RNA sequence: UUUUUUU
RNA sequence: UUUUUUUU
RNA sequence: AAAAAAA
RNA sequence: UUUU
RNA sequence: UUUUUUUUU
RNA sequence: UUUUU
RNA sequence: AUUUUUUU
RNA sequence: UUUUUUUUUUU
RNA sequence: AAAAAA
RNA sequence: AAAAAAA
RNA sequence: AAAAAAAAA
RNA sequence: AAAAAAAA
RNA sequence: AAAAA
RNA sequence: AAAAA
RNA sequence: AAAAAAA
């Protein structure tokens, strides 16, 4: 479960914020997959009004290449999230995943 | 058109999703008493009867109601609806009556976009009031 | 648009269906042995992992395949698809090979309209042949 | 292109998709023996033979069937031929009949199978029933081998 | 169209042919030794694996080849093709190399219309030279 | 306009920057003395 | 700023660049520093479009 | 036109052939006798 | 055209040339040592393997280079080209690197018309530097 | 633009650390009377 | 058929 | 005109 | 014919 | 409609 | 118009 | 096409 | 053309 | 190269 | 685009 | 565009 | 598909 | 779309 | 202006 | 130049 | 869409 508190950091000039409105989440596999396999990464959107069961998956057509997937939060579900909340769940055969989250700090 | 199997020049492995969303119109019924309001649970939307026992949340978009049984003697059928929201319940009693005693009563309401968030089984969507003992409900919603 | 709930002047009770159809693209993997042809069962499409455990039949439209694991040493990936039908199996071997040892090999085939009948879990969709030990499949079908 | 007189290089790219055993749309001519007053069931297995380059197939989707009387009719009679389509989901009862207006001329008739009824058939299956006063009937069947 | 069978008003017996021609793209692999040219036999095209075991002669149009196995260590793949003809063998070495060691090397040559005659199993299509131990060929030809 | 989450067919990893730039205008006050420049 | 670029393939290079606005296009002598470079690779190739004078 | 060398932004290794074809008009002489074909 | 031979109403004897010119692209490889430049000899173009052993001079128009073997470990391939002329050698180092370790490094240069004189086998084309030990060349030139 | 911007660089491009450069070179020479230099 | 920087 | 966007 | 595209 |  | 080199969709 | 006002 | 009446 | 009746989506 | 020719 | 295929 | 090569006969 | 500085 | 290849 | 914003 | 026919 990716915490929202990871967005608020001095490394991002965002240590002065306490809430954020997430718009879209994208993910990339940061390390190589296990032997004989291709990279994959999944995302399950979470919401304080109700978690979703979707598993947006993206697999790589090359063992050396990253896997990638993303989802967009609809406007009706674009409310604020504090540090104690979570954005989504990540599943992957690789041991690290790079996330690029488009959001609006306020 | 083609009458045999045709090769597909597929490319890279695409993006997939084994558990997608589903826009539906879920029909069910609820038993209502006289003068008492019935809170319709969201958990009635998640069932194997609607192919929805795999979802845990749902975004309700619009609710409609019909009277399922006959009204008391000498009366015409009516049905009211009061929208409920976790951030704050409404006090609107959208009401529709029947101009024929043998005919159902109908009424509904549409949820605005800003008020379209997810709801779990432990949440309630609206209250129902009617003089009939059962009410038929059709709820347009987006399962996720 | 709107910022609040609005009334829906509903009419007579419509025509409803609690268990509708569902056109889907189902991804799953199958283990395949070297030199042996593996029959892909239709029963793999009916699962709670795909929100399809409420169906008992499906109309398959097109099948695509990708190599899920790496090929043997010095070899490039390939995958073959022989369509199967209850009225009569085919002898086609739609094959696709990878031009890079590190990349997947992809191929697929489309079922003509005249051959788009229902298939139950006991049936088979196609045979798969590959030098890799696992194959990923995406099946565009119509659950009913 | 079409004006070259020697070999030219092709700048091929990645390895393509392949299929060593593709489909084939054909018109298969053959004959069947028929007796008087009796109906003969045309087997689908008559299409899978080395004489038609189709001994490698195991299924076929029939589209249309055409029949001609291959031998002369009885004396004082004109040639005729009938066809009753057969389907595994349910046989039909039609009798598409054509008669020759000249005793020396063949009698021809045919029927087209609708797209909804164009599934596969195997050698154990039958196509249609043939009736004629002649002893031999030549058939031409359009179909798609797969 | 229709949902039932429709009568065909056939006329005279038409012109028939139980053994027609066939335009095909035949995929088959050969074994190539290091620094030794392999003569590709035409008989590799007449096989039951291609449904062509009923043909004895074929008119070849274009020959293209891909390396089927990995190249030696430190090397990039390459493949050469020298067209052969019964009226006069050629000396062209249509070579194609791979810019990535993990990627195939491909090249092909087209046969002009004035040199498109039939060939039997005893004949050879062309020579093949490569640093890889197998070569995949996709020969576009007309079987007759 | 949509009411549900939708997938995003992402590709290669983009160019990023965790510490970007910012165009601002800062409101703040200073104390001034008579006949003196601050 | 830390303009970063990552390679989507382990065998492929990672690349990124930054453009200097005309207002910040002054001269720099040998004792000056153009930028800082961070990477997990032990060597980086630089291509600097500049105007010598 | 130019006066110095220019850089060519080449790409992948192309399709090459060290021994191509050649359309020619070959002039040569032959010895012919009277009333007999050569 | 037609299917039989036709008569040519030839006229006066034409102006002929039994040994004409020939513009080509000559692929040939050279061996390079680490940290050492290698001069490309013009005599490599004149060869019976290129059908040019009958020529003695050639006018080079452009040079293109590729790395023929793999680079040292942890490195990406690179190749440089320094043009050489009998009237004066250049100091340009047209360098091309690879962004993928498994991919060839390529670069090329063009010779202007004013510098397109003839070169004999004793002359040199250019210098080739590379961390790889072999470099492939494809020179576009005019044999005369 | 009054600030640094990000350049989405791609593959490594062709480079040449020693280009050609076209010039107009001014210099002087000493000449004697009647003699060509 | 975009153009902008010293011979 | 600075940061995120939208069907190769 | 040299700087950043060439659609 | 089947091919590269 | 064709055979080989270079350009450009 | 399929599912929804 | 946001909401509540009236509106073919 | 030109139509009457059994159902029948859509302009 | 065969063989003859205001 | 070539071949196989329906009036 | 740059040159060399029959000609729109 | 984005708070800030501007702007017939 | 929404979905699912 | 019907109401409220 | 399905049933006479028509050169
Ligand atoms: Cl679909
Ligand atoms: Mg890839």
């Amino acid at each position: 479960k990716v915490p929202v508190g990871s967005l608020f950091s001095a490394n991002f000039r965002t240590d002065s914020f306490t809430s954020v409105t997430v718009m879209s989440v994208r993910a990339w596999t940061q390390l190589t997959p296990p032997v004989n396999e291709y990279s994959f990464v999944r995302l399950k959107p979470l919401f304080k009004t109700g978690d979703s069961t979707e598993e947006f998956e993206g697999r790589a057509s090359n063992i050396n290449t990253r896997a990638s997937v993303g989802y967009r939060i609809p406007s009706n579900l674009r409310q604020n999230t504090v540090a104690a909340d979570n954005v989504c769940e990540v599943r992957s055969n690789c041991r690290q995943v790079a996330l690029v989250i488009s959001c609006c700090f306020n | 058109n083609s009458n045999v199997v045709t090769m597909i020049r597929a490319g890279s492995y695409p993006k997939v999703n084994p558990t997608p969303t589903w826009v539906r119109a879920i029909p069910f019924e609820v038993s209502v008493q006289s003068g008492i309001a019935f809170k319709v649970p969201v958990g009635s939307l998640f069932s194997a009867n609607f192919r929805t026992d795999s979802f845990t949340s749902v975004t309700v978009m619009s609710v409609r109601a019909w009277t399922q049984l006959t009204p008391p003697v000498n009366e015409y059928s009516f049905v009211r609806l009061k929208p409920l929201f976790k951030t704050g319940d409404s006090t609107e009693e959208f009401e529709g009556r029947a101009s024929n005693i043998n005919t159902r009563a109908s009424v509904g309401y549409r949820i605005p976009t800003n008020l379209r968030q997810n709801t779990v089984a432990a949440d309630n969507v609206c209250e129902v009031r009617s003089n009939c003992r059962q009410v038929a409900l059709v709820i347009s919603c987006c399962f996720n």
